[PDB]
RNA sequence: UUGCCGUUGCUAUGGC
């Protein structure tokens, strides 16, 4: 028929398939270092919270970058904080043990269904798989 | 956390007696919390064993699980197999907390001296003073547990009892 | 067979020297030959490290007979200088001993090194 | 094949993450950040400076004027130098003395100017770790560091103090203790063209200071053994190496984060690599560093390795296994105590207890193509790094320095295409931390200066 | 002794201004001591003490560091023009109260 | 002139039994019922105390030549 | 390591639980199941009605001990070899053997209950 | 050219 401008198909998603087991294997076989903190600087409330998870320190780094980048403190916006801070810290003390989150091992989500087993390079021909190898 | 199945059998009572006495715990909730999340950990590793070799779930979640267990420190570097996650147990998890570790490193004379040092803030891993006893130190924070520099057992100015006794003996 | 027989190769030597350094920090190491034989006849010792290149060799070969008597593992590191540097003192040592402790934060590492040098021996 | 399936599934994973060169290739956020980059100030300190002094094969090597000025101080320990943009040098010893030199009289040996000797008089009257505010050293000064501007020298050692002396008079202007019991300092480095000092203290700690404000900036934690060496350039990065944990870390000090680099050479795979057709083995302790530029550095190990590391690879780029030789084996008249040479030879076990020299000094000239290594093999070695920055290679040797080389650094002279340098190297007969060193083979406690040309 | 570190210094000619982030370092002190910090900032940069300003102070846990947002003006008059009135009430000279009714 | 209230009307702990200082802390109670337990364990088993302390003085408590405390099979 | 007996095997097959997989998801640990020769003698003496149970006890994953006594009384053999050593879990469903085993101390007891195995005197199950 | 001490050079070395 006709085209219709779809930001949901030229928007960077990159999160439906971001699995922590694959990302951990990539960090293992990365062959370039990882920017870890000086060891005491990443625990949070004198140990009343966790250490902090890798996603939490990534998000903290993003927030401080945006913070310094346009000179604005973030706030105590009530609905978003009563959702995200309390639910986040309660699943943090549920699943984050010693700076490592073990929540994923208790979660049904198929690895190979979404994040592996390529869909575009599906190679549904003997000739296409032969040319993809050679 | 969650309570066990038969919470009052005599083996469980002598178990909790030995655990709380050997690790200086305050009540049953420490054992029950760390055993609940250990139950989740090795209930997951059981399923990772019940699936087969060269399964994607088994390969990636297995080496992920044993590497973050090694980095928590309950599993040593050489046993990189997934049946040691099943051999893991509860005192392997609560030997990693900061009270146990302060006593084992010898900054305290017992686990109770370690608990009161931690709650009186004389102990800092790395940069920050940790002040709760159940902290689960990691394999990289294992060697920077030392006395806080803000504390008289470090090198700081002595506390109120020492300075008041010094002042009254100067009077 | 030389006199200083159960020598370790380089990987086992560095594993031994790393746990020696950690025990020296944790006050679980008695260093020197006569302190080692003192703690050996007292029975508080988990394994003894002799260095296989000091200026006599029988000077510490007296210790394998004691270890054999009391069933304690003994292993020969090929550098007294590196052994003293691992011990953390400003001199070479020729023998050192890991004392037994159960309020010890490196018990798993000491047991792993004991198993390695006992399968060597 | 499970690792093949791991690599394959990781490749498919990265392809899928890409899923979720044309004539127009411009990205709005990148060009907006580049507009902010055009707007900002301070393109001064944060040069990611690459290797811009390519002169390794250029200058002469074999005919340096080598003067070994012996001094009467037991076991010299460090060397600090200075150039403005007359040149002074500094030495310090285990006899608790700092000594100022003039070095600018380039064609001859250096000139003594001023002593500053601590002793038993400076032991504090408290034995209490925060009133360590005396004015002299009472134990084992290990390191000196001259300011990049030259107002001060700052020194410290096993008395867990930092004493900052003025240059013109060698007087203690300020004392800063390290406030704890094990706080012995082991290495000091100013960041270049600055007033900021990076000290590496044996608490697995790195302290930072501003010297002209007499203030401490930041304490940063994270090594696992004692931080045996430190190195810095004009950037606010730093590179430290702890001894036995066999890792070298580099620190973004404002961010207080680090990049770790472990070693990882194994004689099993290495002897198999030779077995495809040999006395080389694993690693003891990474000991010394020098940051060559803002993307690479070089580490000196305990088994004689010199390794070259990038900022973008965990494992090292290049190794050099034996860099100063293997030590002379202990004699048959000093191993056994039997009578016959056959049993005294059987007590050497062949080649099993030959230990290599360990590189106890390493100095990369900043941003240059050439670094200098030193141990008690008697001969300093000079190596140049290849222009593709993936290897180095031995140019020549400097064989007039009998003893342990506790410090190497160079002093520049000459213009952009014609240059001459004097390599200072502190020579002792004893390692700069403990004794441990037997077979003192004709050593003397001196300053080995060499004048290299072209 | 407090210690000062400026980072990411950009220039705003539209607001006649130079702005940056301020790592303030006070080992064994309480906190930033903002007027003394404006003094130290006005002497590390040029004079303009009623034209230097800081607003966004966050001290990290355990003390020592605090990140603030520093903006320094030339021309104290145009600093008075461009700064907001609550910060002028906080630091400088302006004081206009709101009419209290209903 | 202010007739202040006192502790028994304030806290209202009406007619309690005498209770335990060790019960006032949940941690010290388990410290002192584990010390009691591992003093009772010396009675039932024979506990490895740590080996020979000094010179071997003797058995210090007696040797029974009639008792055999060993587990027979089936 | 878990000592099995005959009614535990019969109830396992009647409830459709695998032996080693039922043990593994009961204890969340790696189990070694042991058939003594007297339990095997009892399963063989049960006749040709119990062929399915006998050739499910014949399983290479189920290791097997060698009892050295006369007669095939598995309850006596299990009780003796567990009160000798205290390194054994006893998996059983006999009421009398369950009472014997839970009267001797320090011995965990496993039993088919419902549609999976249950364990009682093992104080670290979660 | 130094803590002593030796060869010293009319500057280099080597024993503690
Ligand atoms: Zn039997």
């Amino acid at each position: 028929f006709e085209d219709r401008f779809d930001a949901r198909e030229h928007k960077d998603r990159s999160n439906k398939s971001r699995m922590q087991a694959m990302e951990e294997y990539i960090r293992e076989s990365s062959d370039q270092p990882d920017w870890s903190a000086s060891i005491g600087a990443d625990i949070v409330n004198h140990g009343r919270g966790g250490i902090k998870s890798l996603r939490d320190t990534e998000k903290e780094r993003r927030v401080t970058s945006f913070e310094e980048d346009n000179f604005t403190r973030l706030n105590i916006t009530n609905k978003a904080e009563k959702r995200k801070q309390k639910q986040r810290e309660r699943n943090a003390r549920m699943n984050v043990i010693g700076g490592e989150d073990f929540g994923i091992f208790s979660s049904k989500r198929k690895l190979e269904d979404s994040t592996s087993r390529r869909g575009a390079k599906k190679t549904r021909s003997a000739w296409d798989r032969a040319q993809r190898r050679l | 956390y969650s309570t066990p199945k038969r919470p009052y059998e005599s083996s469980r009572l002598d178990a909790e007696l030995k655990l709380a006495g050997e690790f200086g715990l305050k009540n049953k909730k420490e054992i029950y919390r760390i055993s609940f999340q250990l139950s989740k950990i090795r209930r997951a590793a059981r399923d990772l064993l019940t699936r087969d070799e060269k399964d994607p779930k088994r390969l990636f979640e297995g080496n992920a699980l044993i590497r973050r267990l090694v980095r928590v420190g309950v599993l040593s570097e050489d046993k990189k197999k997934l049946d040691y996650v099943l051999a893991l147990k509860v005192e392997d998890f609560l030997e990693r907390r900061l009270q146990t570790q302060v006593y084992k490193l010898g900054l305290a004379k017992s686990v109770h001296h370690a608990r009161v040092l931690i709650t009186q803030r004389h102990i800092a891993v790395g940069k920050q003073i940790v002040n709760i006893p159940s902290f689960m130190v990691r394999l990289d924070s294992e060697k920077h547990i030392d006395f806080a520099p803000t504390s008289p057992f470090g090198g700081a100015r002595p506390g109120r009892v020492a300075r008041r006794n010094a002042a009254r003996k100067a009077e | 067979n030389p006199k200083a027989f159960p020598l370790a190769d380089a990987a086992l030597t560095q594993q031994i020297l790393d746990v020696v350094q950690q025990a020296a920090n944790l006050r679980q190491l008695k260093k020197g030959a006569n302190e080692a034989t003192k703690t050996l006849n007292r029975g508080i010792s988990e394994f003894i490290i002799m260095a296989a290149d000091c200026e006599p060799i029988e000077i510490l070969l007296h210790l394998p007979l004691l270890c054999e008597d009391k069933n304690v593992p003994y292993v020969f590191v090929p550098s007294r200088v590196a052994l003293g540097r691992a011990c953390g003192v400003s001199r070479p040592v020729i023998a050192a001993s890991i004392t037994t402790n159960d309020a010890s934060a490196i018990k798993t590492q000491i047991y792993a090194v004991k198993d390695k040098i006992e399968t060597l021996l | 094949n499970p690792a093949d399936k791991r690599r394959r599934l990781a490749k498919q994973y990265l392809e899928n993450l890409k899923s979720e060169d044309e004539y127009n290739n411009f990205d709005a956020g990148d060009l907006d950040k580049d507009i902010i980059a055009s707007r900002l100030k301070e393109d001064v300190a944060e040069q990611q400076g690459r290797v811009f002094r390519y002169f390794g094969d250029k200058l002469l090597i074999s005919e340096a004027k080598q003067s070994f000025t012996r001094v009467g101080e037991n076991n010299l320990t460090c060397i600090s130098c200075f150039q403005p943009v007359r040149l002074f040098a500094y030495t310090v010893s285990k006899d608790l003395q700092l000594t100022k030199y003039d070095i600018t009289d380039f064609s001859k040996r250096p000139k003594k100017l001023k002593y500053a000797k601590g002793g038993a008089k400076y032991i504090p009257t408290s034995k209490h770790e925060y009133e360590n505010t005396t004015e002299g050293h009472y134990d084992e000064i290990l390191t000196v560091a001259a300011s990049p501007d030259g107002k001060y020298v700052v020194t410290g050692g096993r008395d867990r103090k930092l004493i900052v002396w003025s240059t013109e008079s060698l007087s203690p202007v300020k004392v800063i203790p390290t406030k704890d019991r094990r706080g012995e300092v082991l290495s000091l480095a100013f960041r270049k063209n600055s007033d900021q000092l990076y000290a590496s203290c044996a608490d697995f700690k790195i302290r930072t200071y501003s010297i002209n404000q007499f203030s401490q900036l930041e304490i940063l934690y994270g090594h696992h053994d004692i931080v045996e060496d430190i190195s810095a350039l004009a950037m606010e990065r730093c590179v430290t190496v702890g001894a036995r944990d066999r890792t070298a870390m580099l620190w973004k000090i404002p961010d207080e984060t680090r990049l770790t680099f472990r070693g990882g050479d194994e004689p099993q795979k290495l002897l198999r690599r030779w077995m495809k057709e040999p006395l080389f083995f694993c690693e003891g302790s990474i000991d010394v560093v020098s940051m060559v530029d803002d993307f690479h550095f070089i580490t000196g190990s305990d088994n004689g390795n010199i390794c070259l590391w990038s900022l973008a690879k965990k494992k090292p780029i290049f190794t050099e296994r034996i860099a100063h030789g293997i030590l002379p084996e202990p004699s048959f008249n000093d191993i056994s105590g039997e009578t016959d040479e056959e049993l005294r030879k059987r007590q050497l076990q062949g080649k099993k207890l030959l230990q290599p020299f360990w590189i106890t000094s390493l100095y990369a000239i900043p941003y240059s193509n050439v670094f200098i290594s030193g141990s008690w093999s008697g001969s300093l070695k000079v190596w140049k790094i290849s222009d593709n920055l993936r290897s180095f290679e031995l140019l020549g040797e400097l064989s007039g320095a009998k003893g342990v080389v506790t410090k190497i650094q160079v002093v520049e002279s000459g213009k952009h295409g014609k240059e001459k340098f004097r390599i200072l190297a502190s020579i002792a007969k004893e390692h700069r931390l403990g004794r441990w060193i037997a077979n003192v083979s004709g050593a003397r406690n001196g300053i080995y200066s060499a004048v290299i040309d072209q | 002794a407090v210690t000062i570190r400026t980072r990411k210094v950009i220039s705003n000619p539209l607001l006649a201004r130079k702005q940056f982030v301020v790592d303030v370092l006070h080992p064994n002190r309480a906190n930033v001591s903002k007027d003394e910090l404006r003094e130290k900032l006005a002497e590390v940069y040029k004079a303009e003490k009623d034209a230097v300003s800081v607003f966004g102070f966050r001290t990290q846990f355990g003390g020592g560091k605090s990140v603030g947002f520093g903006l320094v003006y030339n021309s104290v008059a145009e600093a008075k023009k461009f700064e907001p009135t609550y910060r002028l009430v906080r630091y400088g000279l302006a004081e206009k109260v709101e009419k209290a009714s209903r | 002139g202010k007739r202040a209230i006192n502790y028994q009307i304030l806290k209202n702990k009406g007619l309690t039994p005498k209770r335990n200082k060790d019960n006032r802390n949940s941690r010290v109670k388990k410290r002192k019922k584990y010390q009691k337990a591992q003093k009772k364990l010396k009675s039932v088993r024979a506990v490895y105390s740590g080996g020979q302390s000094g010179v071997y003085e003797g058995e210090k408590t007696g040797i029974k030549k009639g008792l055999t405390r060993s587990v027979k099979f089936k | 390591q878990v000592l099995i007996d005959t009614n535990f095997i019969n109830f396992s097959i009647q409830k459709k639980v695998d032996i080693v997989r039922g043990m593994m998801d009961c204890l969340l640990a790696k189990c070694n199941p042991l058939i003594t020769d007297c339990v095997m003698a009892e399963l063989e003496k049960l006749g040709p009605k119990y062929r399915i149970a006998l050739k499910l006890a014949r399983d290479p994953r189920i290791k097997r001990l060698s009892c050295s006594h006369k007669g095939t009384y598995a309850d006596d053999c299990l009780v003796h070899r567990v009160l000798q050593h205290k390194c054994y879990i006893v998996a059983t469903n006999d009421a009398g053997l369950k009472q014997r085993i839970r009267k001797i101390p320090g011995i965990p007891l496993m039993s088919v209950g419902g549609h999976a195995y249950v364990i009682e005197k093992l104080p670290d199950v979660f």
